[PDB]
């Protein structure tokens, strides 16, 4: 899936630009070395 | 579905779901917060 399509998170229904209860389903991850483990990324290669 | 709330984030299971998982003991209770806090209030701080 590749799409910004903001989500229709709240009831009212938001077209065009976030308004009332409309969220970016998209966030990235804080990467710190002081980062606590387990929020540490590990890279994953999916073989088929 | 209230149009005067703004913010809802959830960790523990999607607000929307809530027939399947049923919740048990909750609490509300009020607490005392400055004006300067709005967003700099999270669980586990190890600040002044």
């Amino acid at each position: 899936d590749i799409s910004t399509e903001i989500y229709q998170a709240g009831s009212t229904p938001c077209n065009g630009v976030e308004g009332f209860n409309c969220y970016f389903p998209l966030q990235s991850y804080g990467f710190q070395p002081t980062n606590g483990v387990g929020y540490q990324p590990y890279r994953v290669v999916v073989l088929s | 579905n209230s149009a005067s709330f703004s913010t809802f984030k959830c960790y523990g299971v999607s607000p929307t779901k809530l027939n399947d998982l049923c919740f048990t003991n909750v609490y509300a209770d009020s607490f005392v917060i400055r004006g300067d806090e709005v967003r700099q209030i999270a669980p586990g701080q190890t600040g002044k």
